[PDB]
């Protein structure tokens, strides 16, 4: 039975949405903080929200570490050539400078809170990349990006 | 009453049924044969688009009343702005007002992605049948 | 119970509805326009 | 002379301009989504 528990939980397909339940939780807790008042210190469903993005900092740590290539300087450029992974670490990266700002008193309070409101917009189109999974939002997601060189790209005119 | 008023309600269901009860008659002729078996197909795109529709539309439901209406009691109240609220400002409107001009320019250029991906999913379907 | 919520409703099945129409107005003349 | 002649000319070719701009974003996808 121990030997079931163990080989469940290991199988990719089963990984899928054990995590993506965690992920639509992620986005459901932070469009619930975001309604709920801000405070000098974060409430207890804040205080779930930092620590998703913490853990999950470290989790994009080991992508680097236990990579394919050795070098140091190798082990860089290979993990950025991903239009989908260069495009994250700015959002944490966004998260962190908007938790800084939040924990400080007014008028940095609401500033950081403002970082907060362009990081939930991005975890909608962050989402695009984990509906590709499925027969039909492989070619519609795809489709999304040629035409991301259409609709900025129509503009000139 | 108020039990005869609720009865009457669950007749306005009823009559909303009746019609598109229909459309199984409907296909005995020789254009609603194909018109309504689209139905169909339209109906497992059209719930089915939706999935990546509430990811376009209703982030902008969160965002805005974020921006704007920052001091909201936590209530059922404020989820039904999320569904409602984008529907209706088709007339609505540092850098503090920037953040309001780049999410409505984002949202021009996301109202015109979901409804040329409405458009999108019928063109090749249509030619087969 | 829910009073609002049947507005709701049928107001969001109206959005999908007046889409349903006009996606269906601009369906009958796409083929028809090149046999001819 | 014609004072308001002049905004009755530019409204009347921003409606051939906004159909323009609609009917050219409605163009750049319909070749587009065939071959894929
Ligand atoms: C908080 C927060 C966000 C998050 N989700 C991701 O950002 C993403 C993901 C998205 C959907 C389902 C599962 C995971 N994710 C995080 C873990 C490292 C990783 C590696 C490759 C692809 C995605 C991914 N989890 O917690």
């Amino acid at each position: 039975l121990g030997r079931k528990i163990y080989e469940f939980y290991n199988a990719p397909i089963v990984k899928f949405w054990f995590y993506t339940l965690a992920y639509i939780g992620y986005l459901m807790l932070f469009n619930y903080i975001v309604l709920v008042k801000m405070e000098r210190w974060p409430s207890t469903q804040e205080w779930i929200v930092i620590s998703y993005i913490f853990t999950l900092g470290i989790e994009k740590m080991r992508e680097i570490l236990m990579s394919e290539p050795g070098k140091l300087l190798q082990k860089v450029k290979v993990w950025l050539q991903e239009y989908w992974n260069v495009t994250d670490l700015i959002a944490i990266l966004l998260f962190s400078v908007g938790m800084i700002l939040r924990l400080q008193d007014q008028p940095f309070r609401s500033d950081g809170r403002v970082i907060y409101c362009v990081n939930i917009i991005y975890w909608y189109i962050r989402l695009l990349d984990i509906f590709g999974v499925n027969k039909y939002l492989g070619p519609y997601v795809m489709m999304i990006g040629k035409m991301m060189i259409d609709m900025m790209y129509f503009v000139i005119i | 009453q108020p039990f005869r008023s609720d009865g009457r309600v669950i007749y306005c269901v009823n009559i909303i049924y009746w019609y598109i009860r229909l459309l199984d008659i409907f296909g005995v002729n020789k254009y609603l044969g194909p018109y309504v078996m689209m139905i169909g197909k339209m109906m497992i795109d059209m719930m089915y688009f939706v999935i990546i529709m509430l990811v376009v539309l209703m982030s902008f439901g969160v965002a805005r009343q974020a921006i704007l209406f920052p001091n909201e009691e936590p209530s059922w109240k404020l989820a039904k702005n999320i569904f409602y609220m984008p529907y209706w400002m088709i007339y609505g409107e540092t850098g503090a007002w920037i953040v309001p001009a780049i999410m409505a320019c984002y949202l021009l250029v996301a109202n015109i992605l979901l409804v040329n991906l409405l458009i999108a999913v019928f063109n090749n379907t249509f030619f087969e049948v």
